[PDB]
DNA sequence: CAGAATCAGCCCCAATGTGTAATACCAGATTTATGAGCGCCATGACCAGCCTCAAT
DNA sequence: ATTGAGGCTGGTCATGGCGCTCATAAATCTGGTATACTTACCCACATTGGGGCTGATTCTG
């Protein structure tokens, strides 16, 4: 019915249209049969009849009279549905302004006025005069006069001159005012000067007005004159139970203003004093501000009793209000909710729902299956029937709930699996029962949880209920490609206890002919659950082309496994079933079966392994009693000794030998190793405590200790948990945030003393408040995060592109945390592939890598392969599926129109609320250095002159072990392509004071420098050394500040020494405290000391600002482009810094703190996008000088980073999604054919179109700069203002978008959920698809 | 309360997560059952009818 | 608890609160971000227009089922039409265009 | 008369629940034995002395 | 029974016109005098309809087919 | 060569915008409720043949 | 296959409680005037914008 949606602002005349009628008085009813008064707030006549076909004084109450008007009364004979569409308006005796207008962030009217708001503001309040056609006067147009300036120019001049005060002089002046002369008048002066701030300004306002001109909006419809009225219904007046009445507050401010509006028309028919008529003037503008939006102008106005009142701006902004509150979330029919049970007996598919709420759901289900059964003749005979519950409507209800799924759902939804699909089962009780398996999944727990329960209605919504959102179909996180339904606590005991094999038991060495006898010997009693026998079995094995081969052999295995060998499914070895099977064990079982096999056989295969872990934990039966904490005999006497140390300790400070601080340090150094020899005595006394002994002497096996058995099941429990158990809980954490030098020495087995509890109630008060906090904090981030990217679909198969993502193992100089094999699985390679010999072309280009290909790399142990992402995808207005990858859910790969955005923001926002001097090599391996200016000194040992020189260990297969940083001027050992061995210190250097050292030879010379004008004379009372300290500018005398310290190597013949292969020379500015080492006449050589200068938050706000993209407090300097530097002079700061490039000018400057240390020399040539200062990078920066991939990779490493120190796993291609939405915008540089400004910010997308269409024809395009926003910003700046009205700033975007006369396509999911249609993301996708066919056909 | 004969073991997975098991006997000796007491009013109103 | 069909709001005719009212669970934005990462369209459209804001949309969802058809017209929700209003009141002009 | 698990003893460290039912068991067990010498009902002195 | 759609999902790609398609077939089970291709296993029209699709004599082709041959078969029946 | 003026660059101060899971009386005019009355669609009571059966 | 009667199709004559219309009238609803002298109420961050400096290139006495 229609496509778009316009915004503008409503005339008078277009008001009046509107309006059905004028009202004009501000009764309501007359108290007496509460009957409608007459030109009212609820006039029948203006806005329709109360009843049905029903006329106000009863003359008509037929529909034979319908839309005929009566005569008595004028109330028109029709549907009392019309009272809910049909408005007023009220005729305005004098002019008013509009308060958003007025009082919006930017003052609009004021800057189209160029007036300031103040002075806007000072007119408006009736304080002073403005000058409208001054004319030859000497008055400008915008003069502002007082009372006794106005009189004084009323006296001398009666005529030629206008002067009016308020909403009617600021309507004329918008009236006189000329959009096409101020256009070219701000043209010119853009022209003609030149200023930053003033280009700024100018620019604004050209844009405004041109875009004010271009819609048909005009100045002078921005003060009100006729002002709507909200229709009846919407503000009702309905009686409430008991005689009484509610009402909303729009009534008492209509009331208000109308009342107002009235009294000014009686003053001024009265011939009423100025200043009473501008005082009722002024209350008229307060109430109709207040009514438009209360408290913005002013203190909000009091409602009846104590609250404020409540105003249309109210109503549609905040959470409660309309767009958040009733329009993208609401209530819903045919729900129910009640507590949640286990009911272990059920599959994977279905769940358990009361007879009573189903029965109270599928009421209209059962009426129309008795209807056609014939049982009952009517619907209320039906009704009637299940009423009585009779004994027909419970074989109804079988009938009807047999292939009708159902939606649950819990009231945290984290992510997508918050919500799936069961088939009910029709039991006794009032609780529902959830599968086990879907309890991980759920994050939810049998304490007392409840969830929701929704019908699909219609035939689709059951169809994709049943072939999206059931459980079978969704097994695999779409975080991370790894099973979700994995057992947790009593399937993996039951396992574990299982699997796991004794030294002596019932019938040791026995041989068995299958594992059918073995649970014969088990269930007979003859055997033991778990004794080492041999046991002949037979497995199956896919090394065919689809075919299974069957191998038979005799196998050394237990008779806990060889049962549980039956549930294997016939396609896995026998391997994966011959250990203790853990949790880690049992996940990587099942994920084995899935890629090998398909779905249904893992489906099954986990149904049976719940059902014999739960029956075998039933069977063991295992408990926890008082002497399973077992106490170490040693614990006491490692308590003395600690506690003779820390006497010794103390009484060594009373001595004064040393300090509180060390002393402090020492005491929680002793305690600490106390804490862990404990730790280590207590662990080594309970792993192995279980001794027996067979047909023998003794052994020793692993313990059967019920606590060790469900800590090592990984079940529940942990090593701290066991040391808090078992041993001291170690040291605690005062209010103040340091360590009590005192710890708790008892444990929970023993009894804590009042002191250690209250000590301890500490950390679990800060404990309990940062969980209180995480979850506010991480909703907001999530919901954040969703806004930004909700957008986002694909939309194309294959865009054509050749770029990609280098992707490289992350090394941060020691053992590898990310192996190349996670960060490529899945992906499709940018190139090709080459031999890891560079001999024989690899796997090719457009293929996609799947197990065997990165197993395959991993055997050819290929270097780094380089993949495309989404971030370089050339598909305009979404991304295209082989840029993308494939969905980690599925094993195939990704289907067109998922909103990829929408799952990326979510796998983010899901583990939120879980977030709180000499190298040493560690392994055999080659040394590798990469872009070092290296050189030999007189000593041998392989110096470097460079800053951006990394360290590398490559071992014998070319892989990168290793990776350092290496100072400027430090001692290096070894050099490059030498072996070395493991643990070897290579390259020493000092931390506290970085050398000056030269690359040349020669002699030192003290030229352009003064004792005292630069240099101090000091000597040493300890060493004794002659060193001459440089002072700064600040510390020296105003003469010599232009006279910096010169040092510069001179050979024997007293010329410059030159730097071999240049000419240069190299002579060197020394800054402030900066020690020469040594002196003149000594010579110097390559290499040798000369000068000597001397030199992290927890949780996720790292995240929120690295997502938000804020800059760092202290941001490092960095190079623009390549090239020498060229120091300036002061200038009323620390230094300026000039680049000279081999050929191009240097017109770039920058101000450099003197409070900021400096790493470039006099004579260093620095690289573009180099660093020149240390500290914290800018993203912004970054991006400007190294492109998109250096900024996305940094983004990347860095929330990958804090993510696996948090200690959970997420792809990147969310990150990367992120990254691509906020770095959608872009800035114009310059214009070459088509229409642009010189600093308009514009979509990507539109000039990379608008520039291969100039391409394509024989124009020239234009230049851009690509610009990086906050996910805020990003959201905020959106082409369609309802999806940034829906987010923050409804009142700013709605300005906006009116002023602007902006047109909406609705081209979005959040548009079309809120207009109530289907989206274009899943099914929907195809009817938008052929309705945009459809379209312009 | 009351005081009940509790044993600490896993039965078939009904005590899976935070579960208890109760037997039969429990509810046949009524040794939880409370008693629970609700006041309904009827007001009789004036209509203009 | 549990309903089918029941009470509706005045102002916005949309299911009332829990266990007080006879009235419905709420369908939110968490919930709405999940279907729109599932392929359930035909869900979102069937849960957000016929079962809480279209008033003919309901009624006539309700006559198919009870006839056996299991169909929907998808109408229009009051609430946006209650939104629009609101916006004309003030000095904003908000109109949908056909073509 | 109630079955529970032990998977949530250690993880929430708390053994009051394992003493008092030690210490119940140990009354339960008084308690059946004064119950039975009452059953008996052979004289005062061996209650008193118990 | 039901339990997974793999097979259908094979027969069918991405996942979405397999629901058009299906929702097309129950829905002319339902409304009309179609009837199904399978044998009758007291099932839905919605697991009709996906056995079908399984066994793969009904598709988006065969089902237009089907209609352009009645809609021809209806304009030869104006004697 | 030092001076201070009028412009951009920089910095201090104000402002808005965010923050989770089911008194008194007086006189003149108006209107709703009970007055009956004309007048009538429809209740209860006839009353002529065309429509529906029988013997010869 | 006719001519001798019952059941059922056409209209008689008022008939009778109901509803619309006329008219009376006290209760309800509106407007109006009072003359000793009475004079001013009663939380923590992040961002942008406005106003006051801060040099730094232009010109000056
Ligand atoms: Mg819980
Ligand atoms: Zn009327
Ligand atoms: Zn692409």
């Amino acid at each position: 019915e229609f496509d778009a949606i316009k915004i503008a602002l409503a005339s008078p005349d277009m008001i009046r249209s509107w309006s059905f009628g004028e009202v004009k008085k501000p009764e309501t009813i007359n108290y007496r049969t509460f009957k409608p008064e007459r030109d009212g707030l609820f006039c029948a006549r203006i806005f329709g009849p109360v009843k049905d076909y029903e006329c106000l004084c009863g003359k008509y109450k037929r529909l034979k009279h319908r839309g005929v008007i009566c005569e008595k009364c004028g109330v028109e004979v029709t549907q009392t549905k019309v009272r809910r569409e049909r408005m007023g308006h009220i005729e305005l005796a004098s002019p008013t302004a509009h308060i958003w207008f007025l009082k919006s962030l930017p003052s609009r009217i004021g800057l189209l006025l160029d007036m300031p708001l103040r002075d806007i503001e000072r007119v408006l309040y009736f304080e002073s005069y403005v000058v409208i056609e001054g004319g030859m006067t000497n008055l400008e147009r915008q003069q502002i006069l007082t009372e006794e300036q106005y009189l004084d120019a009323l006296e001398e001049f009666g005529d030629e001159f206008d002067a009016k005060m308020g909403a009617e002089a600021i309507q004329a002046l918008l009236k006189s005012m000329d959009l096409e002369q101020e256009c070219e008048q701000l043209r010119e002066e853009l022209n003609e000067t030149n200023s930053e701030t003033k280009r700024k300004k100018l620019t604004k306002r050209i844009k405004l007005l041109e875009a004010f001109v271009q819609s048909g909006n005009k100045p002078e419809w921005m003060i009100l004159t006729v002002l709507p009225v909200l229709p009846p219904d919407l503000r009702p007046l309905v009686p409430l139970d008991g005689g009484r009445f509610a009402t909303s507050d729009l009534n008492d401010l209509y009331r208000r203003v109308i009342n107002r509006n009235n009294r000014l028309k009686r003053l001024l028919d009265l011939a009423a004093p100025d200043i009473i008529v501008r005082n009722e003037k002024r209350m008229l503008q307060e109430a109709v501000d207040a009514l438009l939006d209360n408290g913005r102008r002013g203190r909000a106005i009091t409602g009846s009793n104590k609250r404020p009142l409540k105003s249309l701006a109210d109503m549609i902004k905040g959470k409660q209000g309309r767009f958040r509150q009733n329009l993208l979330g609401k209530r819903v029919d045919y729900s129910g909710r009640s507590v949640i049970t286990v009911g272990p007996y059920l599959r994977l598919h279905q769940c358990g729902l009361p007879k009573k709420m189903a029965l109270e759901l599928f009421k209209p289900f059962i009426y129309g299956k008795l209807e056609l059964r014939g049982l009952a003749t009517t619907i209320k005979a039906a009704k009637k029937m299940v009423e009585r519950e009779e004994a027909v409507v419970w074989d109804i209800l079988d009938e009807v709930i047999r292939e009708h799924p159902v939606l649950l759902n819990r009231a945290p939804t984290l992510h997508r699996l918050g919500i799936q699909a069961f088939e009910p089962v029709l039991i006794e009780g009032k609780a529902i029962q959830l599968h086990p398996l879907v309890c991980a999944a759920y994050n939810a727990d049998f304490d007392g949880d409840q969830m929701a329960v929704h019908v699909p209605l219609t035939l689709e919504a059951q169809l994709e209920a049943r072939a999206l959102m059931m459980s079978t179909n969704n097994i695999l996180s779409p975080a991370n490609g790894e099973p979700i339904i994995v057992p947790s606590q009593d399937v993996v005991l039951g396992l574990y206890y299982m699997t796991r094999d004794c030294v002596n038991a019932k019938g040791e060495g026995m041989v068995l002919t299958g594992p059918k006898e073995a649970e014969r010997l088990y269930r007979s009693g003859l055997a033991s659950l778990h004794a080492r026998v041999k046991v002949r079995i037979t497995e199956y094995e896919k090394d065919a082309n689809g075919e299974l081969v069957a191998k038979t052999s005799l196998k050394d295995t237990t008779v806990g496994r060889a049962i549980l060998w039956m549930i294997v499914p016939k396609g896995l070895p026998y391997s994966i079933v011959n250990q203790a099977l853990g949790k880690k064990a049992i996940s990587k079982m099942l994920n084995t079966c899935y890629r090998i096999l398909g779905l249904k056989p893992t489906v099954i295969f986990a149904d049976q392994i719940m059902y014999t872990g739960f029956a075998y934990a039933a069977r063991s039966g295992a408990s926890v009693g008082i002497d399973d904490m077992v106490i170490p005999e040693k614990k006491h006497e490692i308590i003395s000794e600690a506690e003779a140390e820390v006497a010794e300790i103390q009484e060594q400070f009373q001595s004064g030998l040393v300090t509180a601080g060390e002393r402090y340090n020492k005491v929680i150094d002793i305690w600490a190793a106390a804490n862990d020899r404990v730790s280590k005595a207590m662990m080594d006394n309970l792993q192995t405590e279980t001794v027996i002994n067979r047909d023998g002497q003794e052994e020793k096996q692993v313990s059967f200790n019920s606590i060790y058995m469900m800590a090592d099941s990984g079940a529940r429990g942990s090593a701290a948990q066991i040391r808090q158990l078992a041993g001291m809980r170690g040291l605690m954490a005062k209010p103040d945030g340091s360590i009590i030098e005192t710890p708790i020495t008892a444990n929970f087995r023993e009894g804590l003393n009042v002191l250690q509890y209250f000590i301890s109630t500490h950390g679990a008060r800060k404990g309990l408040a940062d969980t209180a906090l995480k979850t506010a904090n991480s909703g907001y981030l999530t919901r954040r995060l969703v806004d930004v990217a909700q957008d986002l679909v694909v939309t194309e198969d294959d865009c054509g592109t050749h770029e990609g993502i280098m992707m490289t193992p992350v090394i941060e100089g020691g053992d590898v945390k990310e192996p190349l094999r996670d960060r490529v699985l899945g992906r499709v390679t940018a190139e090709d592939v080459l031999k890891p010999g560079t001999a024989d072309i690899l796997v090719p280009r457009n293929t996609l890598l799947h197990e065997q290909w990165c197993d395959l790399l991993e055997e050819n142990s290929v270097d780094a392969v380089k993949v495309r992402s989404v971030v370089s995808c050339d598909t305009d207005f979404g991304v295209c599926a082989h840029c993308y990858g494939r969905d980690l859910a599925r094993g195939h790969i990704i289907n067109k129109g998922e909103a990829i955005g929408v799952i990326a923001a979510q796998s983010i926002g899901e583990p939120g609320t879980q977030l709180t001097s000499s190298i040493q090599v560690k392994n055999k391996g080659s040394i590798k250095l990469s872009n070092v200016k290296s050189v030999v000194n007189s000593s041998g040992k392989l110096v470097i002159t460079s800053r951006n020189t990394e360290l590398k260990l490559i071992d014998e297969f070319g892989r990168t072990k290793e990776s350092y940083k290496v100072p400027y001027g430090a001692v290096l050992a070894k050099g490059d392509g030498e072996q070395v061995a493991g643990g070897e210190t290579v390259a020493n250097w000092d931390p506290h004071t970085m050398p000056v050292i030269t690359e040349v030879s020669g002699f030192v010379r003290f030229t352009d420098m003064i004792d005292g004008q630069t240099i101090t004379r000091q000597t040493d009372e300890l060493t004794g050394l002659s060193s001459l300290v440089v002072l700064d500018s600040a510390e020296r005398t105003a003469g010599g500040k232009d006279l910096r310290p010169a040092l510069k190597i001179v050979d024997a013949q007293g010329n410059d020494v030159l730097i071999p292969g240049t000419d240069m020379p190299a002579q060197y500015f020394l800054p402030g405290k900066a020690i020469v080492q040594l002196e003149d006449g000594v010579q110097i050589s390559s290499g040798d000391t000369l000068a000597r200068i001397p030199q992290i938050t927890g949780g996720l706000p790292r995240v929120a600002d690295l997502f938000e993209a804020r800059r760092p407090k202290e941001p490092a300097i960095l190079a623009e482009i390549s090239g020498i530097v060229s120091f300036g002079k002061e200038t009323k700061g620390k230094r300026r810094l000039v680049i000279t490039p081999v050929d191009g000018s240097d017109p770039y400057e920058e101000m450099i703190p003197k409070w900021r240390q400096l790493n470039v020399f006099e004579g260093e040539r620095v690289e573009r996008g180099d660093v020149i200062s240390d500290g914290p990078e800018a993203p912004h920066d970054i991006l400007r000088l190294r492109g998109v991939h250096a900024v996305t990779r940094y983004i990347v490493n860095e929330v990958q980073d804090v993510y696996r120190l948090q200690g959970v796993k997420i792809n990147d291609k969310h990150i990367e999604v992120i990254v691509r939405q906020m770095l959608r915008k872009a800035t114009i540089v310059n214009a070459g054919s088509s229409d642009f400004l010189e600093g308009e910010q514009v979509e990507y997308s539109r000039v990379k179109i608008a520039n291969r269409e100039l391409e394509a024809n024989g124009k020239v395009g234009a230049t851009y700069s690509r610009d990086l926003l906050g996910i805020t910003k990003a959201s905020l700046a959106t082409e369609s203002f309802i999806s940034a009205a829906s987010f923050q700033e409804t009142t700013r975007v709605l300005t906006e978008a009116a002023v602007a006369g902006k047109r909406d396509e609705l081209r979005g999911l959040k548009e079309n959920v809120i207009v109530g249609r289907l989206i274009p993301a899943g099914t929907g996708y195809a009817y938008h698809q052929d309705r945009m066919r459809r379209r312009a056909a | 309360g009351q005081n009940m004969r509790v044993a600490f073991m896993p039965w078939n997975g009904y005590n899976f997560e935070d579960s208890i098991l109760v037997s039969e006997r429990v509810v046949q000796e009524d040794r939880f059952t409370t008693i629970h007491i609700q006041e309904l009013a009827c007001v009789s109103r004036d209509t203009k009818l | 608890h549990a309903r089918s069909t029941g009470s509706y709001s005045l102002v916005t005719q949309q299911p009332l609160g829990g266990k007080a009212q006879f009235g419905g669970q709420r369908f939110g934005e968490m919930e709405v971000w999940a279907l729109e990462a599932y392929g359930a369209a035909y869900t979102l459209q069937e849960m957000l227009t016929v079962k809480s804001d279209d008033v003919n949309g309901r009624t006539k969802m309700y006559k198919n089922i009870v006839d056996g058809n299991h169909q929907m017209e998808p109408g229009m929700p009051e609430s946006f039409n209650v939104l629009l209003k609101e916006i004309r009141s003030l000095g904003i002009n908000i109109e949908l265009e056909d073509e | 008369d109630i079955v529970l698990n032990p998977l949530g003893v250690p993880s929430r460290m708390n053994i009051g629940q394992i003493l008092e039912t030690h210490l119940g068991m140990a009354a339960k067990g008084i308690g059946d034995k004064i119950n039975a010498m009452l059953k008996q009902q052979q004289e005062v002195a061996k209650l008193r002395e118990f | 029974a039901r339990v997974t759609v793999q097979d259908a999902v094979e027969k069918i790609g991405n996942r979405f016109d397999l629901v058009l398609v299906a929702a097309r077939r129950a829905r002319q089970m339902q409304v009309g005098g179609k009837d199904p291709l399978v044998p009758e296993e007291n099932d839905k029209t919605t697991v009709i309809a996906l056995r079908e699709i399984e066994e793969g004599l009904i598709n988006n082709q065969i089902l237009d087919v089907r209609e352009r041959q009645e809609q021809q078969e209806q304009e030869a029946a104006e004697l």
